[PDB]
Order: structure tokens, then C-alpha cells, then sequence
């Protein structure tokens, strides 16, 4: 995911990254949460 | 354009992007004398030469 | 500057430096200009950048910002003369030796 999906110039839909963050959180994926946080997703704007 | 005191300066808390880092910032005019800005970095931001 | 930011990300991953990396950008071209309005107030910023918007966000791990406004928005050239004059004024200052 880091070496292909998160390459430079990758277009991202609005709200899809937070949905992926939720899906990574419910499935207990530590490194995907790390990758999504390092790739722009912020906890303050996400967690409701 | 008209000239006025600034309203956009302080500290920025970078939310997201992994590591949390705080960065000072000022909005300045493009025609300001650089000596005053140098005094800003040396005094207000506590940066050595 | 994105490569410099990646370098500083690696720097914060293996060294205890606080590298002073004052970046000078146009005030009119940074995304979310209303988010950075305050007077000695800590303002949160979003590192997410919308690809549709022509405006770009600031680099996430710089240390200081001399964001310069010529009045215009979305256009460059508001910072080159100020940066060159500030570099000249710094170079005229005598070193501590």
C-alpha cells in the first residue's frame, strides 16, 4: 500500500481516507493506521 | 492596496502528517525593511545568529 | 521544498536536531488562509491538500514562516525580493569570531 497506492500524485476522493481509517481501526491494523496518519489523516477532524 | 496592522501571526499546530510539529508564523508586507524582521528572529523567536 | 520536508522527516526520525528551516512563501497562495488568522494564538492546520484547488498547503515540518503578502492571492513573486534583501542583510551581519 505504501509503495503503490500512496505514490506521488495519487488522486484521493474526499472522505474516502477517513472511511479507510475507520475500516483499519475496526480490523486492528496498526501499520495501516500509522500509514494513514502519516498520509494526511488527522484524528481531530476524524473522530466523532 | 491599503496598509494596516497585521492580523495573522502566532503559532501553527500541524495536525496530521505523522509527527506533530509547531511552527511560528507571521504575515508581513513584501516591502518591509529586513532589519526589523532580523530583529524579530533574534528577539521574539529567540533564534541565535 | 517537498524534498526538503521529506529530508526533515527523516531528520526527525533519526536525529535530536531542531533544524531551523525558516521558509518564505506567498501569503496569498497557501491553502486555508482563514485558518491562520490570530494574534499570538495557536491555530491548528490541516496537512491534507485538495488536488482540485490550485492553492498548496505549507510544508508540515518547517520551523518558522515569513509568509509575505503583496495583496494578491494565488500568484507568486511576492517573496523573492524580500527573501533576497533579508539574505543580504543577514550576510552583512558580522559573525561572532
Amino acid at each position: 500500500a505504501r509503495s503503490q497506492i500512496f505514490i506521488y500524485g495519487q488522486q484521493w476522493p474526499v472522505g474516502s481516507l477517513e472511511q479507510a481509517m475507520l475500516d483499519a481501526l475496526v480490523l486492528d491494523r496498526v501499520d495501516f493506521v500509522k500509514l494513514l496518519i502519516e498520509n494526511g489523516v488527522s484524528m481531530h477532524r476524524f473522530l466523532t | 492596496t491599503q496598509l494596516s496592522p497585521t492580523d495573522a501571526f502566532g503559532t501553527i499546530e500541524f495536525q496530521g502528517g505523522g509527527h506533530s510539529n509547531k511552527a511560528m508564523y507571521v504575515r508581513v508586507s513584501f516591502d518591509t525593511k529586513p532589519d526589523l524582521l532580523l530583529h524579530l528572529m533574534t528577539k521574539e523567536w529567540q533564534l541565535e545568529l | 521544498i517537498r524534498h526538503v520536508g521529506d529530508a526533515l522527516k527523516d531528520h526527525a526520525s533519526k536525529s535530536r536536531g531542531k533544524i531551523c528551516t525558516i521558509g518564505i512563501a506567498p501569503w496569498g497562495i497557501v491553502e486555508n488562509q482563514e485558518d491562520l488568522i490570530g494574534r499570538d494564538v495557536v491555530r491548528p492546520y490541516q496537512t491534507m491538500s485538495n488536488p482540485m484547488s490550485k492553492l498548496t498547503v505549507l510544508n508540515s515540518m518547517h520551523s518558522h514562516f515569513i509568509l509575505a503578502d503583496n495583496g494578491t492571492t494565488g500568484k507568486y513573486g511576492a517573496e523573492v525580493k524580500l527573501r533576497r534583501q533579508l539574505e543580504k542583510h543577514i550576510s552583512l551581519q558580522k559573525i561572532n569570531t
